[PDB]
């Protein structure tokens, strides 16, 4: 479906983002 | 299916100014293990929270703007690619980019140009260092915040007739779409060849190198333009995956396309004249001009408060946005219209601002 086709997608791309994300070590605040 | 999503009010509190608060963000660059950080905006004010356990929220630092007349509409969070550190960029009613220090609540550096009040503010979600706005003078803007550069100024002959009211990253940051007070929803091509060059000029530019100015590119033309969603004001677009949500007053948020059911978002033409309708997530009482919907981290959740106090959630993995509801989160003593919502990077906590300066955590069982 359009539906499943679309999760999918997002699921791939969030999880770029996320292992960006976890490669990275901001400092707190 | 239907949503398991279950929240539990722990916690609200009153900021002293009394002002509305328009806006709310989670830093989400903060690292897994990190205190849980949230910013507020509101008069002239910006306020940073941290998140403890039993629903504590401690007040970390205020920001108090020189101008007493600034009225702060919106904040996005970001850090400094070279440092780590965390950095927070406000703007409102002045039409000035503020650049805070989280840390410190000094004022980094400031960005002057747009005609007029600036309603949003987004970074890309790949480049920490392009930050985009959206005014009350009818255009969007692209700033690099490395080298103090505007990259582009999206609007003029195709550009938005009215303010820009919102405006969207996708997930990868490829293309923007913005949506106004025109009743129009644009999409700005930010991969094409001349942007992704524009973009590089604005790293290469060295002030102590050149006495020549930074020459912004004049984006007169979106790569898709529609008036046929909503029947008035646009006041809040978001991407989900290849579709779109946006919101107007009819007191519901459309899911929606350009182009025809199976055209490819890639290969939508400038021209395309056509737009296919995929749901409605409907609520009531939110009836109200600038009120934002907001979703999760991995885009599980959808958010939105209303006029009255309540906060509706969605569960996006279902498939029917009738089925997809879930209970609607309510608390006698919350009565003021909610401006906008944040979940934290985990989805665990959700904050909702509202129009009596009133902040409520709802935590998620
Ligand atoms: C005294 C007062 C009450 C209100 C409602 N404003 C207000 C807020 C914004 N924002 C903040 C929230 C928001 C949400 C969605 C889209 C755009 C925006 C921009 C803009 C203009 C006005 N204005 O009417 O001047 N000012």
């Amino acid at each position: 479906s359009m539906f499943s086709s679309n999760r999918q997608k997002i699921l791939e791309r969030t999880e770029i983002l996320n292992q960006e994300w976890k490669q990275r070590r901001i400092q707190p605040v | 299916k239907k949503c398991k999503y279950s929240f539990k009010c722990v916690n609200s509190l009153k900021e002293d100014h009394n002002q509305p608060l328009f806006g709310v963000q989670f830093n989400w660059h903060s690292k897994e293990g990190d205190p849980l950080v949230f910013a507020t905006v509101g008069s002239n004010r910006v306020t940073l929270y941290e998140c403890h356990s039993q629903g504590e929220i401690r007040l970390l630092q205020s920001y108090v703007d020189a101008d007493a007349d600034e009225n702060f509409y919106t904040c996005a969070w970001t850090y400094d690619s070279n440092t780590s550190h965390p950095l927070l960029a406000v703007a409102g009613s002045r039409g000035i980019i503020r650049i805070i220090n989280p840390i410190t609540m000094q004022c980094i550096k400031h960005y002057v140009g747009h005609g007029n009040a600036i309603n949003e503010l987004k970074f890309h979600p790949r480049d920490p260092n392009l930050l985009l706005s959206v005014s009350k003078d009818h255009a969007l803007r692209l700033w690099n915040i490395q080298t103090d550069t505007l990259v582009a100024i999206f609007g003029g002959v195709e550009g938005h007739r009215d303010e820009v009211l919102s405006a969207d990253y996708d997930l990868l940051g490829e293309k923007i779409m913005s949506c106004g007070m025109d009743h129009s929803l644009k999409l700005w091509r930010i991969n094409s060849k001349r942007m992704m060059n524009a973009i590089k000029e604005s790293y290469d530019y060295n002030p102590n190198k050149t006495n020549r100015p930074f020459i912004s590119q004049k984006i007169h033309f979106p790569d898709f333009s529609t008036r046929d969603i909503h029947r008035n004001y646009v006041d809040c677009v978001r991407w989900l995956g290849d579709l779109i949500l946006s919101k107007s007053c009819e007191n519901a948020i459309v899911c929606w396309k350009p182009g025809k059911m199976e055209d490819d978002i890639d290969k939508i033409k400038p021209s395309e004249s056509n737009v296919t309708i995929l749901g409605r997530f409907d609520y009531s009482q939110c009836d109200i001009w600038y009120m934002r919907f907001s979703m999760d981290f991995w885009q599980k959740m959808l958010a939105l408060g209303n006029q009255v106090g309540k906060l509706y959630v969605w569960d996006l993995e279902v498939e029917d946005p009738h089925k997809a509801k879930c209970t609607t989160l309510t608390h006698h003593k919350c009565g003021a219209a909610i401006r906008q919502t944040s979940f934290s990077r985990d989805s665990s906590i959700l904050i909702a601002v509202c129009d009596d300066a009133s902040i409520w955590r709802w935590d998620r069982l």
